[PDB]
């Protein structure tokens, strides 16, 4: 009959006993629907996920919600399959929880809608792409200094209020516009206030019509805080594998996933690790990350925000996470206050693809020259104050001038910023931005005012802005 | 020249005093970091010992 | 041998283990024969793990444990206002029992994503420095972090007192405080008259660790009822660091594997589950609001510590108190670099908003003009004016104990400072100038005060300047 | 019944098994008095303190003395109450161990004298005084720069040879002379020779006529080293409550109290806390300090000497102790070498 | 068979972490940093198989180039020390030198070769 009963309840871990020969497999979903029989009981509607086979026909499971009110001997039924989440175009412009139920007020989803399992083996070695394909994001700084790669993991760094949400929205809009690809946002263990603010921002910017949202904010139990990333990933996998289109995936904080895993392993009873983490840290993180790859029929690329506990970068969780990243983009409050609004640090941004083999020798030379000039300006910044503008050579003055021009040109006007600035914004191809930076480095625009480079697209915009200036 | 010699001696006075003050200010922060590291080492060692004793 | 009523097996260090209780539910309340409550955590195969919420000296092996049929609950009602209760809701001050009629679960879900709404209503703390530089919204979670003996309790008491006529319910939760200190705090609150709208929840150091662990949840549960009824609530947690220490003690007693600094890995969940309940409800849900002001006690100002980092990761912004300048008697300096209110800014009224920017710029210039710029006599540039104005700002930001200042007077004095009207009056007379200016305002600028209080905006500059000049003519320098 | 039998001896930890239904409560005192039945046994006079109920009608206890000579099956008698210590006028001028038995050669206390339990709940919210009062000590430095709050805890800093004993004696003398209240001294973890020297100094100075002394030596087991502070406090509580007079309470070193607590926790086997201390450190310190308060009809104020391990003020034991202090007085060797007494630092000293 | 073989282990730290996970799941008692006691033996077994066979065995050979990944250049960590104590020499790569475009970012001072001289032709040696 595949019907079991509860024998042990302890925290978020529940043990179930089954009839012999009908044990549910690992990662199966169990349902507990109960109606109170008197005034000394409470109604329970709970979902569990199988974790271990403890022997003696007993199965140890983790809870997807609070376990308050559970009573030993309660009836448990099994769904015969792992957690299933609706997929397809019905998920666009919608907010989902870990179970896939819609959180927003826009109604529920019909029962006939296709649902797919949470857990899936990683794509095989044969199906993967054979060579690196750079992803043209349309943003000057990113496409020049720290290019993004299809199927690659990008680590996003920076505090709050430095343009993280604006950059996320701009990336989503640009990808949906120029590649026809949707994005998926997974709010793994962060502030509900921030989640609501981002939802409203995307709603009134109009980007939400091409994205799906799953929220696993801090107040949720460890089971949800683990499986939210997986349900977002399995939402994106459908679009990768069926529509054959590129997809963006955003993870609000990957550190909360490993923290929830560490929290739940102790309840499971496994022996601890170096800093009390779960013994299965590396394999769990790898099982999560290995599904975000590129195949012959599209790709999924992910932007992941990272947190460090106690500012310890040698901690096992960041150490394990960092081995999967391919590029890093850093956001600087000093640049944000100066007012250039790609808000991204040009010197701290690194990428595995910044090599002449992948992006081309001319692109590599341009990037190296720009980096060297900016580094020279940063070094000069000391004598600029200590000795003043005096005692500088002609080369120093010229390089300061060129570096000021380059720094002002790195800024861009976004489609998102239109609603607050009036100007529409533009999409800059990689070849166009390489040509513009080549022209600036050659000195063809040493006569134009440096303020004509603010918030412009291609190189012609600078010329027109200079003409408007004078 | 005599005034310049007096001035350089006073400048060396001030420079050495500033160097000593900076050294002491570095010492206090280094001691704080040392204490934190000592506590972390003790707690990690004791946790590992008790875990190993409890594994049996 | 009916086994729906338990029997104790093991007792030690405040944790029990009982046989029986077949029908007990996880998280239920169990009462011992002694009359002491207890909460059941683990439902093992044969026995039940019970945490004792009281003195375990009277509990012996073989005692009887009875079910109550209720998940962890606290009494909530209007009658709870002005009383002093333990986390279980029992009165501690005497004055007879509390006649409530409703209860709420300790563990309750937080408001959802669609339920919340961005905050826009100011919370007037009545402190010049906070209200000018680091505003507080009515749904904001703002952390107050500092070392020991930096006047955090004084700040909390002033903030609570300032809510006299703002129709806001206040809750003070004291974790690990000395009973004498809590009694003196209650005495000063009664003396200032805040007991008409405040609730005090106490859990001293001598109490067992489970009560210390439960106190903040009881406080927020009491707040939630008023919040959902549509009112506005303010709740203050005295030491989440002490609460976390108590939870660590309990976890170590329950033989769980510890993590960094011997804390269990569940400490972040412990704090997030509590601080996620403070939110600004939307008009659809009712428009209520509950704001929290947690306190964290650091050692040697070590922000790198585990609990301070965890709490900072959760709250919207933090206010930093420095023990360097506490010795001078000044209310401890708000570290400008380390204090930020990301949610704030939208909360500030128009009057303070039009002047906070320039006040912040002047303070930043003065602070960056360190002691190195105060040496010698060659500083003949505008740096001398910067130093003079910075000294003026620092002197003005000083405040007496338990003397909240109305926002109108705060705006007027800050505008007077920023418009150069105090550039000539010496530093030592600034406080007397401010006090006499408040008296002069209350005597003559009643129209200005009413205009600000009504329209939440400044009056005419050409009129306010004449008012200031008239007061200056009336004033005499020592 | 009243009789139990030893079933397990493991160092200073003894486990006793009673008959079902008559287990003693926690913190009770168990007495073992045995006489050598033949030449293969030795006489035993030992006192135990109940700590845990292990189930199966067994009880886990900690010993207050040496456990050598114990035999499995020896009879154990229960007292039905925690350790009881004589209180009143008879305690003045005497020296007591942790168990309340006199140590000096003055003569034993009659068995009919009133005795009080060691462990006791702290005074409730109602009983506490509502306003802060200042205890006038009569010393200019203390009364001016670092005032003493009635019912407050004062941290005393300074090594040997700087005037700690002289300051303690003068505080006792001034309080007794100008307030009529006695003082109590509790030498937790003292060096025996230093304790003897201090006793002789007080006897010579005549202070001892109005004080009570409790000593816990370093050669005593951790249970005694941990309960000496409590027995001193419960000696002072009688004069706080019944006589209704202000009392001083001196603790020789509270860090040794915390260390003894950590040692006994390690013996019991609880998982270690942050830096190896007991998990119950904060609650133990609270249960000790919270009884030193001011009530409606009296007050107890305490002067406690604090040792800082490795000069780390962020160490858990000093951090926990400092959260209860109301004032601090520091002794200075520079002021000692100068011609100034009591050599109290006027700048390092602070007071709430 | 008399051939010559070159083997490159792309990361031994990952293998050590996997072994630690396996041992912890097997409920073996942990040692330093939760590592099992035989963590040194695990690498000694693998690396000691690389040898230059004598003339009687056939003259075959098998050279190995194990990889170890440090954390912020912490060469004093447990696994790096254990591996260094086993292999002949080591080649250290510097992140700072890698960033400046110096590929490879060989650190000549730290890098040593215990079979130096005999492994070079006469011209290169001189």
């Amino acid at each position: 009959m595949t019907r079991g009963r509860v024998i042990q309840v302890m925290g978020p871990v529940v043990d179930v006993k089954f009839e012999n020969g009908h044990l549910p497999a690992i990662y199966n979903a169990l349902k507990i629907q109960h109606k109170a029989r008197n005034e000394n009981e409470v109604d329970i509607d709970l979902t569990l996920e199988v974790a271990l086979h403890l022997g003696d026909d007993t199965v140890r499971t983790i809870a997807m919600a609070s376990t308050d009110g559970l009573i030993r001997g309660m009836e448990v039924i099994d769904t015969g399959a792992p957690i299933s989440v609706p997929v397809g175009e019905v998920t666009l412009g919608r907010v989902f929880n870990v179970l896939g139920e819609p959180i927003d007020l826009e109604g529920d989803i019909p029962a006939d809608a296709r649902r797919d399992p949470i857990h899936r083996p990683a794509p095989k070695f044969e199906e993967l792409a054979t060579e690196v394909e750079i992803l043209e994001t349309g943003i000057k700084v990113v496409d020049l200094l720290a290019p993004y790669i299809k199927g690659g993991k990008i680590g996003l760094f920076g505090g709050a209020g430095v343009g993280k949400t604006v950059l996320i929205q701009e990336l989503i809009h640009n990808i949906a516009q120029e590649h026809g690809g949707i994005s998926v946002f997974a709010g793994v263990g962060e502030r509900t206030r921030e989640g609501n603010d981002l939802y409203h921002e995307m709603k009134d910017s109009g980007v939400i019509s091409k994205t799906a949202m799953v929220f696993g904010q801090m107040n949720e139990p460890p089971g949800a805080r683990m499986r939210v990333a997986l349900t977002g990933l399995t939402m994106a996998e459908y679009f990768r594998d069926e529509q054959g289109q590129d997809v963006l995936l955003f993870i609000d904080n990957i550190f909360r996933f490993t923290q929830a895993g560490s929290e739940v392993s102790a309840l499971l009873g496994r022996m601890p690790s170096a800093v009390g983490y779960q013994p299965t840290l590396a394999t769990e993180m790898g099982q999560l990350q290995e599904r975000i790859t590129s195949t012959a029929k599209g790709s999924i690329t992910s932007i992941q925000a990272i947190y460090v506990p106690a500012d310890d970068y040698t901690d096992p969780a960041p150490a394990t996470t960092f081995s999967h990243l391919d590029a890093t983009t850093n956001l600087e409050r000093k640049l944000a206050e100066m007012g250039i609004y790609p808000a991204v640090d040009p010197l701290a941004s690194t990428s595995r693809a910044l090599a002449p083999e992948i992006v081309g020798e001319e692109h590599y030379q341009v990037a190296r020259k720009v980096q060297q000039t900016l580094q020279r300006y940063k070094e000069l910044q000391d004598i600029i104050a200590i000795l003043g503008m005096d005692e500088l050579s002609d080369e120093d003055k010229l390089v300061v001038h060129r570096a000021r021009r380059i720094q002002f040109f790195l800024s861009q006007n976004f489609h998102v910023a239109e609603q607050f600035t009036g100007q529409p914004g533009s999409y800059v191809p990689v070849k166009e931005t390489v040509r513009g930076f080549k022209e600036i480095l050659e000195g063809k625009y040493d006569h134009l005012p440096e303020d004509a480079f603010r918030l412009v697209g291609r190189i012609e915009e600078v010329v027109e802005k200079a003409k408007a200036m004078g | 020249l005599l005034d310049a010699k007096a001035s350089e001696h006073a400048a060396r006075m001030t420079a050495m005093k500033n160097a000593t003050d900076n050294a002491n200010e570095l010492i206090r922060t280094l001691t704080l970091s040392y204490n934190r590291a000592r506590q972390a080492a003790i707690t990690q060692e004791i946790t590992e010992i008790v875990a190993g004793a409890n594994a049996l | 041998q009916v086994s729906d009523v338990g029997t104790v097996i093991q007792v030690g260090d405040g944790i029990a283990r009982a046989h029986g209780l077949d029908n007990v539910m996880s998280g239920e309340l169990v009462e011992f024969a002694n009359g002491v409550m207890g909460m059941a955590l683990n439902l093992e195969e044969n026995n039940v793990g019970i945490v004792i919420l009281g003195p375990y000296t009277g509990i012996k092996e073989g005692d009887e444990v009875r079910r109550t049929g209720r998940i962890m609950e606290v009494p909530v009602g209007e009658a709870l206002i002005g009383r002093v209760v333990n986390p279980l809701g029992q009165p501690v001050d005497g004055l007879g029992p509390v006649e409530t009629t409703e209860t709420r679960p300790i563990e309750s879900p937080a408001p959802g994503v669609m339920d919340r709404r961005s905050v826009h209503e100011p919370l007037q703390t009545g402190i010049k420095a906070i209200d000018a530089l680091v505003p507080i919204g009515r749904g904001q979670r703002e952390l107050i972090i500092g070392d020991r003996q930096t006047g955090k309790t004084s700040v909390a008491i002033d903030t609570i007192i300032n809510q006299k006529d703002q129709n806001m319910i206040s809750i003070y939760v004291a974790i690990g405080q000395k009973e004498s200190t809590v009694r003196t705090v209650v005495e000063t609150l009664r003396k200032h008259g805040a007991l008409d709208y405040t609730i005090v929840v106490t859990a001293s150091a001598s109490q067992p660790a489970p009560l210390l662990f439960l106190a903040p949840y009881a406080g927020v549960a009491m707040g939630e009822y008023f919040m959902y009824k549509g009112k506005h609530v303010l709740v203050v947690y005295d030491d989440l660091s002490k609460q976390a220490a108590a939870y660590r003690e309990l976890s170590l007693l329950l033989r769980r594997p510890p993590g960094r600094e011997a804390y269990p890995g569940d400490i972040f969940y412990l704090h997030s589950r509590l601080l996620e309940r403070a939110a600004k409800l939307s008009d659809a849900k009712g428009g209520g609001s509950l704001t929290a002001l947690p306190f964290v006690e650091t050692q040697a100002g070590d922000i790198s510590a585990y609990i301070p980092t965890n709490v900072i990761s959760i709250t919207d912004g933090q206010i930093f108190l420095q023990s360097d300048l506490f010795f001078s008697g000044v209310r401890p300096a708000i570290n400008a670099g380390l204090s930020v209110s990301r949610v704030g800014g939208a909360a500030q009224i128009k009057a303070m908003k039009k002047v906070a920017g320039t006040l912040r710029l002047d303070l930043a210039a003065y602070r960056e003009l360190e002691a190195f710029a105060q040496f010698g006599s060659d500083l003949d540039k505008a740096t001398q004016a910067k130093l003079a104005r910075g000294a003026r700002t620092v002197e003005v930001l000083k405040q007496d104990l338990h003397q909240p200042i109305p926002v109108e007077k705060q705006v007027l004095i800050i505008y007077a400072l920023t418009r150069g009207f105090l550039d000539d009056i010496p530093v030592e007379d600034v406080r007397r100038f401010e006090k006499e200016f408040y008296l002069f305002l209350d005597q003559n600028g009643q129209h200005l005060l009413e205009h600000i209080r009504t329209t939440k905006d400044l009056p005419n500059e050409d009129d306010l300047n004449k008012a200031i000049e008239a007061f200056k003519k009336t004033f005499v320098v020592s």
